[PDB]
């Protein structure tokens, strides 16, 4: 599954 | 009184905290209004259902979610294949906050796994065979410290770790996140965190770092990723925490920093936003609210006589209400806001933020505020490292027994 | 060649041209923790990536494999590093690579690795000609994309492309006057061009900001900007500001206006103004209105401010204990 556009990113 | 609502978010006056768009609609106000409407439904659910509100932290459910995740994850986590030590840290810390023991079978397996993530040249990568990077290095060190066994501590190759930090250090005081990588305030914090815990800080390692971090504070009072950028809670926490470790908090205009972070708490939602005019999010329960304990400690060291003796400079009750009512997934795990799905990252930070909000501590003075049932109380967390204060003390004591690499 | 999403996509272990290489399984150890149950496609590409990385095979096939590894997890910084090794080693056309990164950023714009990769390409090519327009397109989809604004500041500063930015800022403030990223950019442009010391500039900025405040009195960004550009010189340095804010109290009040008044009073008291006491009481009255009615979420902060102002500005503050 690809990273959700609705999620946070810290790195 | 009988008509008196003990929950701040449910009081009648609270409806006055809704957004006033001055009849000028823009993407920002439209988005903010959508969130407020969804949050209002949550607040009003008890009233519309004719039930008395009971704020319960679903510990059993969170534990099951965490316990399993520490062992195996679905492909929903493929996107975090380069952040496995973070998954270890997020899960172990959540368990620590919930006061769940870490079995030695588990502790030893985490140690071995983190050893495999450790680079021959120092630092930890996102997984076995991946190049070392400061973010997973920070997470790996924190995870090993939460375990706190001689085995856990022994995993860290201190000489190589220090060499690694030096290879990333820039002339302007900043650090790269990894070889050939980007530079932003996260690196200063990741480097200071691991270097202080393991006692590898040489006289010049952080030369110019405090000054570089200070240049990141902008006109808003907060701290941006790099000089010139918008103030953000993630970067502000990194900046302040790194400065606290370096004992250079004074390089910042602490007054405008305090005014900025306090303004980040949403009047209606109760939780914190990451930057001005953006949306509330449960992970900022830590990145933003965690600044208050840091500011309190800094201002107090300056002999500030106006500092409260029982509360942080934010609405502790409203933050707890936001987290408990809006950020828990029924199946276990925590989240950003209603409408979003759970993930270990938000589980770690919503809980960290809840703990901060429940516990005030300024030396001998101690005062808790536990909203909802008393079982909701979590273990305290250190505002600089975001691991148990006992784990911090234990780790530093142990590493101070060793000599700074090279002497 | 063969896209990761192509209906005819084939796993690497089933590709003839890869038959000579033995895939390298991930070394998770005897009893894994945080073990991800990868999909077939993911594990397959990564097992082959591990093989080429380990051998340090700098080939065209390895180059193409990184594109797939990136598509599967664009956050894998190790893959991005190896890809840059291959770009140099294989002497790959960097403009073609620019086309590639622009497509990748379009699909995953909140990623750290993609923007850093684009930055490296621009540095290598020493060409910023496509930057402002590219970034503007990303900002057209998310006007607050942090990485995008950060890359934009870097391009503008490194290549001295200041000429049309204030104009760009004005356009976005028109679209959404509440966009804090744009107010930050406004400050960025002015600080690095004319500066705020130039009285004609500062004046213009304040006129503009007060005008925006009148139009949307509850937009916190305008308020933060007004305070941000005046606070360093000292709010008390501008005697007309106070009078003018008090004039907005009727039809343009907000906890923001009230808070600013406290900031003005605070600085006045700091720079020993006339009627020390009259000012202090006005300030405490406002701190209380804020903590108890107008801005309760910040009650702990307002109580502290009231306490600080009291601690150092009361008529008794400089009076010895014996008196
Ligand atoms: C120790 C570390 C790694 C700290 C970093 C913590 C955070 C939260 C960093 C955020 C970085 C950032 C600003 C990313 C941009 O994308 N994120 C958003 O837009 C989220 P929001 O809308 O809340 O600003
Ligand atoms: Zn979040």
């Amino acid at each position: 599954k690809k990273k959700s556009k609705t999620k946070c990113v810290i790195m | 009184p009988v008509w008196s609502e003990p929950l701040y978010s449910l009081r009648p006056e609270h409806a006055r905290e809704r957004l006033q768009d001055d009849s000028v609609e823009t993407v920002t106000s439209i988005e903010q209004a959508k969130v407020e409407e969804k949050i209002q439904e949550v607040f009003s659910s008890y009233k519309f259902n004719h039930l008395v509100p009971r704020l319960v932290l679903q510990r059993e459910k969170h534990f099951h979610y965490l316990k399993r995740g520490l062992r195996q994850l679905t492909d929903a986590y493929e996107c975090l294949d380069a952040s496995r030590p973070w998954l270890c840290y997020w899960i172990l810390h959540s368990l620590e906050l919930l006061d769940e023991p870490i079995p030695q079978i588990v502790a030893t397996d985490v140690c071995q796994f983190l050893e495999l993530c450790q680079s021959p040249d120092g630092g930890f990568g996102g997984g076995p065979g991946q190049y070392p990077h400061l973010a997973p290095t920070y997470a790996a060190v924190n995870a090993l410290c939460i375990i706190g066994t001689e085995e856990a501590y022994n995993v860290i190759n201190r000489e190589k770790l220090l060499q690694y930090l030096y290879s990333l250090k820039q002339p302007d005081g900043s650090f790269l996140m990894h070889v050939g990588g980007e530079v932003d305030v996260r690196s200063a914090y990741c480097a200071a965190s691991v270097a202080s815990l393991t006692n590898i800080i040489t006289p010049d390692l952080f030369e110019g770092t405090a000054e570089w971090i200070a240049r990141c504070q902008n006109w808003e009072g907060g701290i941006g990723g790099v000089p010139g950028m918008e103030a953000h809670g993630g970067y502000t926490f990194c900046g302040l925490a790194a400065l606290v470790i370096l004992k250079k908090e004074r390089s910042l205009n602490l007054k405008s920093l305090l005014q900025w972070v306090t303004s980040r708490q949403m009047r209606f939602e109760g939780g914190f936003q990451g930057r001005c005019n953006k949306l509330v999010d449960g992970c900022y329960s830590f990145w933003q609210a965690g600044l208050l304990p840091l500011l309190h400690r800094a201002l107090h060291a300056q002999g500030d006589p106006a500092l409260s003796m029982s509360h942080w400079m934010f609405h502790q009750q409203a933050l707890q209400e936001y987290i408990l009512m809006c950020c828990q997934c029924p199946a276990g795990g925590l989240l950003d806001k209603p409408g979003k799905s759970r993930d270990f990252y938000h589980t770690c930070y919503c809980l960290s933020g809840l703990s901060i909000a429940q516990h005030f501590g300024s030396g001998a003075m101690l005062h808790d505020v536990v909203m909802g049932v008393p079982e909701n109380v979590l273990q305290p967390t250190h505002p600089v490292y975001n691991i148990g204060p006992d784990k911090v003390i234990q780790a530093t004591t142990h590493f101070l027994q060793k000599p700074v690499p090279g002497f | 060649f063969l896209s990761l999403d192509s209906p005819t996509y084939v796993l690497y272990r089933d590709r003839a041209e890869w038959a000579d290489i033995d895939p390298v399984p991930q070394n998770d150890g005897p009893s894994p923790v945080v073990q991800i149950i990868y999909s077939e496609k993911f594990r397959d590409v990564y097992d082959y990536f591990r093989a080429v990385l380990q051998r340090d095979e700098r080939s065209e096939r390895a180059f193409k494999l990184t594109r797939d590894a990136i598509e599967l997890n664009a956050a894998n910084y190790t893959v991005w590093h190896f890809r840059r090794v291959l770009l140099r080693s294989l002497q790959k056309d960097l403009q073609e690579e620019m086309n590639y990164i622009i497509a990748i950023i379009e699909e995953q714009p909140k990623n750290y690795q993609v923007w850093h990769h684009r930055r490296v390409l621009v540095e290598w090519l020493k060409d910023p000609s496509q930057e402002l327009e590219f970034i503007a397109d990303i900002l057209n989809q998310d006007a607050k994309n942090y990485h995008a604004w950060q890359h934009r500041q870097w391009v503008i500063q490194e290549f001295r492309l200041w000429d049309n930015e204030l104009q760009y800022v004005d356009q976005l403030l028109k679209e959404d006057v509440r966009n804090n990223s744009v107010w930050n950019q406004r400050h960025f442009v002015i600080s690095n061009t004319t500066g705020y010391s130039d009285r004609a500039v500062l004046e213009r900025e304040v006129q503009y900001t007060l005008e925006m405040i009148k139009l949307v009195p509850h937009n916190e960004s305008a308020w933060n900007y007004l305070k941000g550009i005046l606070q360093d010189r000292g709010l008390s340095r501008y005697p007309n500001l106070l009078n003018q804010l008090l004039d907005l109290q009727p039809s343009h009040s907000s906890p923001y206006l009230i808070a600013f008044l406290v900031d003005i009073y605070e600085d006045m008291l700091e720079n020993q103004c006339d009627n020390k006491e009259d000012i202090l009481n006005k300030a405490l009255e406002l701190c209380e209105i804020l903590a108890k009615e107008k801005d309760t979420i910040r009650k702990e902060y307002w109580r502290y401010i009231g306490r600080s102002l009291q601690s150092k500005h009361s008529r008794e503050s400089d009076i010895p204990a014996s008196v």
